[PDB]
């Protein structure tokens, strides 16, 4: 609850592996990325 | 006596069940108010379950407003000075076609 | 407690950013995604009135700048001539004559009366839902009403002996 | 009034404070920001009219079966009472009173 | 029963007799309308109030009757 | 009024011509059901719903 | 943020120690220019042509799926 | 129990061939007159209506 | 038996009656139990919807064919119509009415094939209308607890008995015809009332009715019998008998 | 011939009846295990479902059910006429006797 | 149409292929309803017979098929007055006096 | 609140609220035998059959996906038979529907199984995602109660009985604890704990009449350039 990032308080590494509501939105379309490698193929 | 003493109390239970519905939805519209300051998609999501039913309609091409609808009071309201005034009929489908024709001894099928 | 399943079946082909099936209400998510939040302003004062004088110079410069690189302006306004007495004396009655000659034409006023009067009903959303509940509340308040009756009964056969 | 002032300063009549603070902001809210698609932990709206109807028995059967009292309960119901229905509604105190006069005898 | 007292009565519901020859205005408002205005969407309440009491609020003889 | 009479017309004059819809039904199930199912739903109901 | 973003700070991530560490907090200019020239997390940081797309692809689907559906 | 729910109103064509069997044929249409010689009569026997008769005198 | 036939295991008799409103088919056959998530094939092939159609609409419709193909081998359909059809074909490049002549006799063979190869369906709400009014059959069957146990239905092939029909030594009618249009089945029938069983045999042929040209009913039940069996009794009985129902009317003699 | 439950594959056995008194017993067993029955001892061969909460719907499951442990395939035309305990006593004694005469299932 | 002006070198593309749509699928209507009807079309249009001559009713059935189709493809003409009265007035308008 | 002011909203050509046959000029008119040459019509007596294999066939394909969850079949027939029995008790009168309301109905519900075979359907999907985050809180229950500690319902379960207790010590007059005063005590706890959890902000306007966004942030100017990642 209080150890949320904040963009402020904000340390290198954690900004690094933050994955967040974006990375999440990336990882998805990446799965269909992989799984279209037949069709495309 | 054990007899009415377990209706009774399943018959209280499924009244108390009732209760804490009505109860519940008084208190979570606490949080809810004028839904005409909420986004589009911010409404859906307090009224879980619109936007399922929304895809229903849309993967079966029941694209007819208030076709599913048993009072489709939006369309009345749509309707209230139209020319020949109707509202769509009790699941519409637009794809299907119930037209007949017949042949008789007269022209025109008549 | 008994041990619960681990969990329910997982769709291969069914995701939050790419879901499978279609609705305005997806659309809708992007489309706020894009044109962004709200542009709230924090003045005091709109932006357009504080920089009237600077809006108009800009204003004006691309007018001239337009003006200045067309060289042939005259043959723009005299092309346009004909185009622009043809098509307002065409639509005059549908969009304005209406108002006071033969027909009215009031179909869009009557979706605006029918969107005024669900902008009102949404606003008291909260108050016919509840009446709705009131019924339905003495309802089962009405039922509840055996069982307060059973309770006693104990108490009243032992008072009675 | 249909006479509001300039078109520079129309956005400026919009604003309605409860405070007296000066000065105001003039930008008027129109909807309020869903920056982040959260799935809420409140339950939905839709909930709000129904009826009584299946779903309150095969509810309360299994909120009863989480305690030793309320099994106890269902399983008598479920087998020991002739109604054709689990949709019980008391409009009558008969099972009630006969259930009385055939216990008090003692 | 007092309401309908009132709503029947005609010394409650009746024109001056002066009313035939004053000037009349013979639109509801719905054929210039307000668009920008902040009030705008009081302005359409007065529109159909208008209209409701003409018709006793049964809008459908305002439907059958000419615009 | 041209526009009016060319789709009077081509479709809704020259279909009520040459197509019509049967009266007689096949089946009437629904009926039936809806009856015996009120009567299912008849405490209900009594407690003005 | 998106793995580009990423790659970048791995590649300035000294350049990052000089400015919010060192430039960030020494005093009067140095530190204005320093917290003006901060490394961290984009503000204001969205793409939208990313988001024109997202929108404008998913809108034209919809109506592939009605037009393709007969 | 489909048979309960089938609604008799129904029998009032008797569809066969996309034809109403129930059809006046001998006091209405070109089957009608009696007086039909040996090449009407077999030609008729052929087709059985006169509907599929001229349908097909239609395109020969 | 069913001509068409799909691998769907349920409602074989109503395969070719029922018009679902399917845009394309299921991707399974209809389950006969509840099956694991990966007993069926998620995302079905490409082109999963061009196969079904071949395999559940147009393959089927072919076996109907097969199956009833000794009801379109008369001489009317092999010889005549395609040396019409080959005379006329010699001058299509002449003008556009040979064309017209040389393709009519080909739909007009279309035609003959499709009628003949269908199911023959009779009017079975005159048959359980008929069953119905029988005091002897309500005793132990009414169809609020009827359920059917088997039904077979087929055109007889060839032709008849020539001394029980001589109708059919007809040459004029054997050049058109190389079957009778009769059919005959049965109908196995339960009763989860009273328990018994009965086996309805009956007998069809086409009668005139009523007018000079058109087939009065295409299946006129001439022969119904009803073999009734309950827990220790056994009945038969006779609907309409072939020996006295033969004597009043005649069968039809399609022609083309 | 496997089937989930509750998350764990099981085997799935068949049921061969063949006998009047263990018809009645798996009858009576299938109709009380279905929760939507209600009186479940007062369930008797003479029993109506529409008495114990059950509609045309609920047969539907229990012959759905009938075809798990049995192996039946039932039409649908058969469906809506088993209304009673005593109803599904009969088909299933009708459905074994005629596999053993005619040496095949019913029409599906 | 106005916002199509820059989609091409032709302002009204879409309506002069539209109009030739509009038309060859009106022009399909007639024919899909009497394959539909199927071989006995012509007892939907005219109705029973009257005499025992083929030839003479397949004239009357000529004539029963010819009018189906007037009915729809004389209603063009009501297109041409719309097109003719709109061009005599833009004729007028575009050289109205201005000096 | 608000009421429908217009006393004729319900009126229509047909009558009083008549979605079932609305009135067109093309009325449905009957025929006759002894003069009806031939006939095209679709209209069959097969739905009531059909209207039986749909309930079974979307009945036992979407069961297919529920890894035996007997719960989940139970809650899904219950679910299946509200959207079968539409028609037997709408308000709309079913059975005087134009071209047959049973007809209609059946080729609706086979638009919805041709979906439920494919696993595509959005009653399905949506079953899917219920049931998941369903479990996933019935197995963080379980395992606290493995691991002896206690569930934040039970929590306030002996928080609420304590309450109960503490009001009828005192309320000695009365002895009539009715439902009502059982309900504003736990409301008053359900507040009291909403507001303790850090949720996003649901309702427009917080106590002020300002809007409870992030956006909703005015003059006066008081921050600072945003500072970057500390080393
Ligand atoms: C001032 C103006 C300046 C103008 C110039 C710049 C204009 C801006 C352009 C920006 C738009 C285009 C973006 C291009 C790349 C930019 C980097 C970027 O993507 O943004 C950062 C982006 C972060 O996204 P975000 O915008 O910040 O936010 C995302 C949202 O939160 C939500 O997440 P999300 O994943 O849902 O969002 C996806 C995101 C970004 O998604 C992407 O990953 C971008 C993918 C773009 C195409 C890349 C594939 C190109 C295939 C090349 C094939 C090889 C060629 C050579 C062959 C060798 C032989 C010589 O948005 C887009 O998809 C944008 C695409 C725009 C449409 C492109 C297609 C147009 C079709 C119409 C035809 C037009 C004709 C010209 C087209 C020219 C194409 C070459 O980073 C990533 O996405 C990382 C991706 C991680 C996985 C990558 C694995 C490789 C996947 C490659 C595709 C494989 C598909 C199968 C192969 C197909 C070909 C055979
Ligand atoms: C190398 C040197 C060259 C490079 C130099 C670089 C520097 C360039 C300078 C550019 C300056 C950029 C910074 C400011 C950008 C926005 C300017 C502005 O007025 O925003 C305030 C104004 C209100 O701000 P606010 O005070 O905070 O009030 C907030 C409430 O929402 C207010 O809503 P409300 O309804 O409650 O209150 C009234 C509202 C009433 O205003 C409105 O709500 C809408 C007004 C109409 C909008 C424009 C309709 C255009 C329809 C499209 C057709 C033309 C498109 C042009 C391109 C087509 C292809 C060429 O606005 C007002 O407060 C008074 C009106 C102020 C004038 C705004 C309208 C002027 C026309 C701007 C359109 C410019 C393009 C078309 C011009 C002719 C073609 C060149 O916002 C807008 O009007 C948005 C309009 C679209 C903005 C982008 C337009 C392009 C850039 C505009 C430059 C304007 C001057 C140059 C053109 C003038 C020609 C006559
Ligand atoms: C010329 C150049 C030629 C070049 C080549 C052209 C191409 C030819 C090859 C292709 C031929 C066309 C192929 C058509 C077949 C396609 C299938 C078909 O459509 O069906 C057949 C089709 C069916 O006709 P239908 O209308 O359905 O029959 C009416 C009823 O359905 C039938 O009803 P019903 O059966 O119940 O009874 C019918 C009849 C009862 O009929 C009978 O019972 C008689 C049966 C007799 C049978 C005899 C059997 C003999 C067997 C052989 C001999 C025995 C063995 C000997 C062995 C010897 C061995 C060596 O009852 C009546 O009372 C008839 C009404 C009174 C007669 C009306 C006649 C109108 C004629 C008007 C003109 C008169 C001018 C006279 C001048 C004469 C001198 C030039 O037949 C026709 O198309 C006939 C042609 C109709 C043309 C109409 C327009 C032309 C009018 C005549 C021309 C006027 C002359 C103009 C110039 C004047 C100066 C010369
Ligand atoms: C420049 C272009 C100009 C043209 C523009 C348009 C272009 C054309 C496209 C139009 C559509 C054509 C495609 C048709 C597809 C048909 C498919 C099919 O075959 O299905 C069968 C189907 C019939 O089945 P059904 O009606 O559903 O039910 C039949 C019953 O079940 C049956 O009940 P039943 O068993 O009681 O009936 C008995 C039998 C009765 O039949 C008879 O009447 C028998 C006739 C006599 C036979 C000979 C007897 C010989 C006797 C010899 C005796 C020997 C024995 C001697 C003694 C024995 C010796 C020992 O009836 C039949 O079975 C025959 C029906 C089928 C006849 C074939 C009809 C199609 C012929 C088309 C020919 C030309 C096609 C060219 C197309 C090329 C491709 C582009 O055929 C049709 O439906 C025909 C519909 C036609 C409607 C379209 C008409 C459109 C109007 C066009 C003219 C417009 C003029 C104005 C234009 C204005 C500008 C646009
Ligand atoms: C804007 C850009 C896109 C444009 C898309 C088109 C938008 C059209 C908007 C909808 C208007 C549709 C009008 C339909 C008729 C409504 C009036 C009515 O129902 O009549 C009732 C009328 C009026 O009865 P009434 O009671 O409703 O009104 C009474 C009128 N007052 C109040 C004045 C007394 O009654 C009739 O029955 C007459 C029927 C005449 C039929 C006229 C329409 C025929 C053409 C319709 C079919 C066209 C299909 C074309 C398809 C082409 C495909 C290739
Ligand atoms: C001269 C060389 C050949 C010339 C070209 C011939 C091409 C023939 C194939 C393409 C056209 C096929 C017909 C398409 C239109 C009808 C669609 C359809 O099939 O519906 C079926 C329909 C299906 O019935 P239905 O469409 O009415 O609906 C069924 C009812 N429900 C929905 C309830 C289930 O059935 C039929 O019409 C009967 C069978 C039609 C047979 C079609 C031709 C088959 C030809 C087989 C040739 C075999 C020998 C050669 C090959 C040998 C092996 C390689
Ligand atoms: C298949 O079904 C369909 C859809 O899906 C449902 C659709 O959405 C749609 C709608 C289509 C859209 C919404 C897309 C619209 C896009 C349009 C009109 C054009 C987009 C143009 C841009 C975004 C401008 C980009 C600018 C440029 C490309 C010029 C500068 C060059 C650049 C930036 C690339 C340099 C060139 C290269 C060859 C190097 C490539 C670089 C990379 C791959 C780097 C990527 C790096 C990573 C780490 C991924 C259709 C029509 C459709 O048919
Ligand atoms: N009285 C009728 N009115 C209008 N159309 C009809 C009528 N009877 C049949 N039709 C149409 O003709 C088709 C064939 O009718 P048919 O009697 O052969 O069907 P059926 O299911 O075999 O009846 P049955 O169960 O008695 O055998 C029907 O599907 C229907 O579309
Ligand atoms: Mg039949």
């Amino acid at each position: 609850p209080q150890l949320w990032p904040n963009p402020n308080k904000l340390r290198f590494a954690d900004l690094y592996k933050y994955q967040g509501v974006e990375m999440k939105k990336i990882n998805d379309s990446i799965k269909n990325y992989k799984a279209a490698k037949f069709y495309i193929g | 006596l054990d007899d009415i003493e377990n209706e009774l109390s399943f018959h209280a239970a499924i009244w108390l069940n009732a209760y804490a519905d009505y109860t519940m939805f008084l208190f979570e519209l606490e949080e809810y108010n004028d839904p005409n300051d909420y986004l589009m998609h911010e409404n859906f999501d307090f009224f879980r379950g619109l936007e399922t039913e929304l895809e229903e309609l849309t993967e079966t091409h029941n694209y007819i407003p208030g076709a599913k609808d048993d009072v489709n009071l939006r369309g009345y309201l749509a309707t209230q000075f139209a020319w020949g005034k109707k509202v769509i009929s009790f699941y519409r489908h637009p794809a299907d076609d119930f037209k007949c024709a017949k042949a008789t001894k007269n022209m025109l099928g008549r | 407690m008994k041990k619960p399943m681990a969990k329910a079946y997982e769709h291969p082909y069914n995701s939050e950013h790419h879901p499978l099936n279609f609705s305005a209400v997806k659309i809708a998510e992007t489309f706020h995604d894009f044109i962004g939040p709200e542009q709230v302003s924090p003045h005091y004062e709109s932006f357009a009135m504080s920089r009237k004088f600077l809006l108009t110079f800009w204003g004006g410069f691309f007018v001239l700048n337009f003006g200045m690189a067309t060289v042939d302006l005259n043959w723009i306004m005299k092309s346009t001539y004909i185009p622009w007495i043809f098509w307002f004396q065409l639509m005059y009655f549908y969009v304005e004559g209406k108002n006071s000659m033969f027909m009215p034409l009031l179909q869009r006023f009557y979706r605006r009366a029918a969107a005024n009067e669900i902008f009102t009903m949404e606003a008291f959303y909260h108050e016919n839902i509840e009446n709705k509940l009131r019924n339905l509340m003495r309802i089962t308040k009405g039922q509840l009403e055996y069982w307060d009756i059973h309770t006693s009964y104990g108490e009243i056969r032992a008072d009675s002996i | 009034t249909l006479q509001w002032g300039s078109l520079a300063e129309r956005p400026m009549v919009d604003r309605v404070m409860s405070t007296s603070t000066w000065p105001v902001p003039y930008y008027q809210r129109l909807f309020k920001a869903y920056p982040i698609r959260e799935k809420k932990d409140k339950m939905s709206l839709l909930l709000s009219d129904i009826d009584i109807d299946d779903t309150n028995w095969y509810q309360a059967k299994d909120f009863l079966r989480g305690s030793f009292r309320g099994r106890q309960i269902v399983d008598y119901v479920e087998n020991n009472i002739a109604s054709n229905t689990y949709i019980l509604i008391q409009q009558d105190v008969a099972n009630m009173a006969k259930a009385y006069v055939h216990d008090i005898c003692g | 029963s007092l309401h309908e007292k009132m709503q029947t009565d005609y010394l409650w519901v009746k024109d001056h007799s002066q009313a035939d020859s004053w000037a009349k205005a013979r639109t509801h408002g719905y054929n210039y309308i307000a668009h920008t205005v902040p009030n705008k969407k009081e302005r359409y309440e007065m529109i159909w109030r208008s209209m409701g009491k003409s018709t006793d609020w049964e809008l459908e003889k305002f439907r059958l009757g000419k615009k | 009024s041209q526009f009016v009479a060319f789709f009077a017309i081509v479709f809704w004059l020259f279909l009520f011509l040459y197509t019509f819809f049967i009266i007689e039904k096949h089946e009437d199930f629904f009926s039936k059901k809806r009856e015996e199912r009120k009567k299912k739903l008849k405490e209900l109901w009594n407690l003005k719903n | 943020m998106n793995p580009i973003q990423k790659a970048w700070l791995k590649i300035l991530e000294p350049v990052s120690y000089v400015i919010n560490e060192k430039m960030a907090k020494r005093t009067g200019i140095i530190g204005k220019l320093g917290r003006f020239f901060a490394i961290g997390p984009r503000e204001y940081g969205v793409h939208p042509i990313n988001r024109m797309f997202i929108f404008m692809n998913r809108k034209y689907m919809a109506f592939q799926a009605v037009a393709l559906h007969r | 129990m489909w048979y309960k729910y089938f609604s008799k109103q129904s029998w009032n064509l008797r569809v066969w061939r996309k034809a109403n069997l129930k059809y006046n044929q001998d006091d209405f249409g070109m089957t009608q007159p009696k007086y039909i010689a040996r090449f009407g009569d077999f030609r008729f026997r052929l087709v059985r209506t006169e509907g599929a008769l001229r349908g097909c005198m239609f395109f020969v | 038996q069913m001509g068409f036939s799909s691998d769907n295991p349920y409602n074989k008799r109503w395969e070719y009656k029922w018009k679902h409103s399917y845009y394309t088919y299921p991707r399974d056959y209809e389950h006969t139990e509840v099956r694991k998530p990966q007993d069926s094939k998620d995302v079905p092939p490409i082109y999963f919807a061009y196969y079904k159609d071949f395999v559940d609409r147009w393959l089927p419709g072919m076996n109907m064919w097969w199956q009833r193909r000794h009801r379109i081998f008369d001489k009317f359909n092999v010889y005549f119509l395609p040396g019409m059809s080959l005379f006329f074909y010699q001058f299509a490049d002449l003008a556009l009415g040979f064309k017209i002549m040389a393709a009519f006799p080909l739909f007009l063979a279309y035609t003959r094939i499709r009628d003949k190869t269908l199911d023959p369906d009779f009017k079975e709400t005159y048959l359980r209308d008929m069953i119905y009014q029988n005091p002897e059959i309500t005793k132990y069957f009414n169809e609020e607890t009827i359920h059917v146990l088997d039904y077979e239905f087929e055109y007889l092939p060839g032709y008849l008995c020539p001394e029980k029909f001589p109708e059919y030594q007809n040459k004029t009618w054997q050049f058109f015809n190389t079957d009778t249009a009769q059919a005959e089945g049965f109908f196995k029938f339960g009763d989860v009332e009273s328990g018994a069983t009965m086996t309805l045999k009956f007998k069809t042929m086409p009668i005139p009715g009523k007018f000079r040209y058109q087939v009065g009913e295409p299946f006129y039940f001439y022969d119904l019998r009803a073999e009734i069996k309950c827990d220790g009794v056994y009945k038969e009985v006779v609907l309409v008998d072939e020996k006295e129902s033969l004597k009043k009317i005649r069968p039809f003699l399609f022609l083309i | 011939l496997t089937q989930y439950v509750e998350g764990q594959i099981v085997n799935r056995n068949q049921l061969t009846l063949k006998k009047q008194e263990d018809i009645e017993q798996y009858v009576l067993k299938l109709v009380r295990g279905y929760f939507r029955t209600t009186n479940k001892q007062g369930l008797n061969i003479n029993s109506v479902l529409q008495d114990h909460g059950l509609d045309e719907f609920d047969s539907i499951e229990l012959a759905m059910q009938v075809e798990e442990d049995l192996g039946y395939v039932i039409s649908a035309e058969t469906i809506p006429v088993l209304n009673k305990v005593k109803h599904f006593v009969n088909y299933i004694n009708h459905v074994e006797q005629f596999k053993a005469e005619n040496g095949k299932a019913p029409i599906a | 149409h106005g916002w199509t002006s820059m989609l091409s070198h032709a302002v009204l593309l879409l309506s002069c292929y539209s109009i030739i749509i509009m038309f060859l699928f009106i022009l399909g209507m007639p024919t899909l309803l009497l394959y539909d009807f199927g071989i006995f079309f012509l007892a939907y249009l005219k109705g029973a017979g009257k005499y025992i001559s083929s030839v003479a009713e397949m004239m009357f059935d000529y004539t029963a098929c010819l009018v189906f189709y007037i009915r729809i493809l004389a209603q063009w003409i009501r297109v041409v007055l719309m097109v003719v009265t709109f061009i005599s007035l833009s004729h007028y308008v575009s050289d109205f006096d201005i000096t | 609140g608000y009421k429908i002011r217009n006393k004729s909203i319900f009126w229509t050509r047909a009558g009083w609220k008549n979605n079932w046959h609305p009135k067109n000029f093309n009325a449905p008119r009957p025929s006759y035998g002894e003069f009806t040459m031939g006939i095209r019509c679709r209209n069959d007596h097969h739905s009531f059959l059909r209207y039986v294999q749909t309930y079974r066939n979307m009945s036992r394909h979407c069961k297919q996906y529920f890894l035996g969850d007997k719960q989940l079949e139970e809650t899904f027939i219950l679910g299946l038979r509200s959207l079968f029995l539409v028609p037997y008790d709408s308000q709309c009168l079913t059975d005087q529907i134009k071209h047959g309301g049973e007809r209609r109905f059946v080729d609706q519900l086979d638009r919805d199984f041709e979906l439920i075979s494919y696993n595509t359907h959005p009653y399905q999907l949506f079953t899917y995602t219920v049931r998941n985050e369903h479990l996933a809180w019935k197995n963080e229950q379980y395992e606290k109660i493995q691991k002896g500690e206690k569930t934040f319902e039970q929590e306030l379960l002996d928080y609420l009985d304590e309450q109960v207790l503490a009001e009828k010590a005192k309320l000695r007059d009365g002895q009539n604890f009715s439902i009502e005063r059982m309900t504003e005590i736990a409301l008053h706890v359900f507040r009291k704990a909403r507001a303790g959890k850090v949720r996003p902000a649901q309702d427009v306007r917080g106590p002020d009449g300002n809007v409870n966004d992030f956006l909703e942030q005015r003059r006066p100017f008081e921050h600072p350039n945003p500072t970057g990642v500390t080393h």
